């Protein structure tokens, strides 16, 4: 869920 | 049980199915005409 | 079985369901559109650069004077920028650094912001006193902060990691609404050019249409495989785009009840950030993870140009009200004005 958004906040894996 | 959420589905499922659809071709006849009759007002083309 | 009867009712209607839109697709959008003579090629240059975030920029909202607009960077700041001159406005210090989505006023009053602070913060830039000051701070989503949206000064739609929407009274901080269905994080926000509907996006992989007054889902439109990240309409308020990792941009109809066509490229594998229409809607542009953005052909389907400049990825991009430029956010820090 939250891991989306640090996907898109740039973020490896 | 989880009855909760398939009551939810097929309520909404049935709210959706019971619509009218435009024929696709008015829907492609009027964003053409949308297009063509704006088209004098996007500087990225005219 | 109760279960048991539901679970296939729901099948049957969505056979049904399934029938209807078949029935309808007598044309295809390529069909009706082939007699239109094609974009061709469009060269659009960068004419202006924004150059102030010292971090990477993850959205950007146009203002409504289609010359100031906002964009939200990992540098923890939430900058106003005058497109024409590049120089700043307002600066505001953001209290998170972990921002999604900013937005502008129609009335260039106010900007809001979020992210996984998991709220909606309203700043005002007209203040009588010269000082950008949080005016207001909506807390109530259980997620993340995905984008929110300006009805007007008094009225604000948010969509969150928490799978749902909701639309505030700005004033009083109040969720007068709360938009349920999707059983994915929502990733974007438009609203209908009337502001009586919009659409959203989730990583459900489809997008659905609400009716602002009753809270309802009217429609839900399928066929992407993945998350659905941007969310936009179309000019008329009859259609929108949409921009999954997918690697392909959709256009759906609402009253055709489904997709139209599919903007993609065996060629292009990479996700979509951000989607947005030319002022006419002839135009459907699209940032990716690349670091390109493609300029699409709406009714063709055909790529007509690119806007290559940004040295890291693209995640927001728009275009003004005159549909005069058009402005893209990188992870490289800057933000490039085209046409």
């Amino acid at each position: 869920s939250i891991g989306k958004a640090f996907k898109i906040l740039g973020y490896p894996d | 049980a989880s009855i909760a959420q398939a009551r939810k589905l097929v309520e909404q499922l049935k709210m959706e199915a019971n619509i009218d659809r435009i024929k696709v071709s008015k829907a492609a006849a009027d964003l053409m005409a949308y297009c063509e009759a704006h088209a004098k007002e996007d500087p990225l083309l005219t | 079985s109760e279960l048991d009867q539901l679970r296939q009712e729901a099948e049957q209607l969505k056979n049904q369901i399934r029938d209807a839109r078949k029935a309808c697709a007598d044309a295809t959008l390529s069909q009706i559109t082939n007699n239109i003579d094609p974009v061709g090629r469009i060269q659009m240059r960068t004419r202006r650069t924004l150059r102030g975030h010292l971090a990477k920029i993850y959205a950007m909202h146009w203002g409504t004077d289609s010359r100031l607009l906002v964009s939200a960077s990992q540098d923890g700041k939430l900058i106003i920028w005058d497109s024409y001159t590049t120089n700043k406005v307002h600066a505001i210090p953001l209290r998170s650094s972990w921002v999604m989505t900013c937005a502008y006023a129609p009335s260039g009053n106010y900007v809001a912001c979020g992210g996984l602070d998991n709220i909606c913060s309203i700043y005002n830039l007209k203040t009588r006193e010269g000082n950008v000051r949080v005016s207001r701070e909506l807390a109530g989503h259980t997620g993340y902060l995905s984008c929110c949206r300006f009805l007007d000064d008094n009225q604000i739609v948010t969509s969150s990691g928490d799978t749902t929407c909701a639309l505030w009274d700005i004033e009083t901080g109040q969720q007068t609404t709360t938009f349920t269905g999707h059983t994915g994080d929502v990733m974007s926000l438009s609203l209908a050019p009337d502001t009586r509907l919009f659409v959203s996006g989730a990583c459900d992989a489809s997008a659905k249409l609400w009716d602002v007054r009753e809270g309802m889902c009217r429609q839900t439109f399928t066929g992407h495989e993945s998350d659905i990240n941007a969310i936009c309409f179309f000019p008329n308020g009859n259609a929108f785009a949409t921009g999954s990792d997918d690697a392909t941009c959709r256009l759906f109809d609402l009253r055709a009840d489904q997709e139209l066509m599919t903007y993609s490229h065996d060629n292009i594998i990479c996700g979509i950030t951000s989607v947005s229409f030319s002022k006419s809607g002839r135009l459907l542009l699209a940032g990716y993870d690349d670091f390109n953005c493609n300029v699409w052909d709406a009714l063709k389907a055909d790529r007509a140009g690119v806007l290559a400049g940004h040295d890291n990825r693209v995640s927001c991009l728009g275009v003004t009200d005159d549909g005069m430029a058009v402005a893209t956010g990188s992870w490289d820090s800057f933000l490039k004005i085209w046409n």
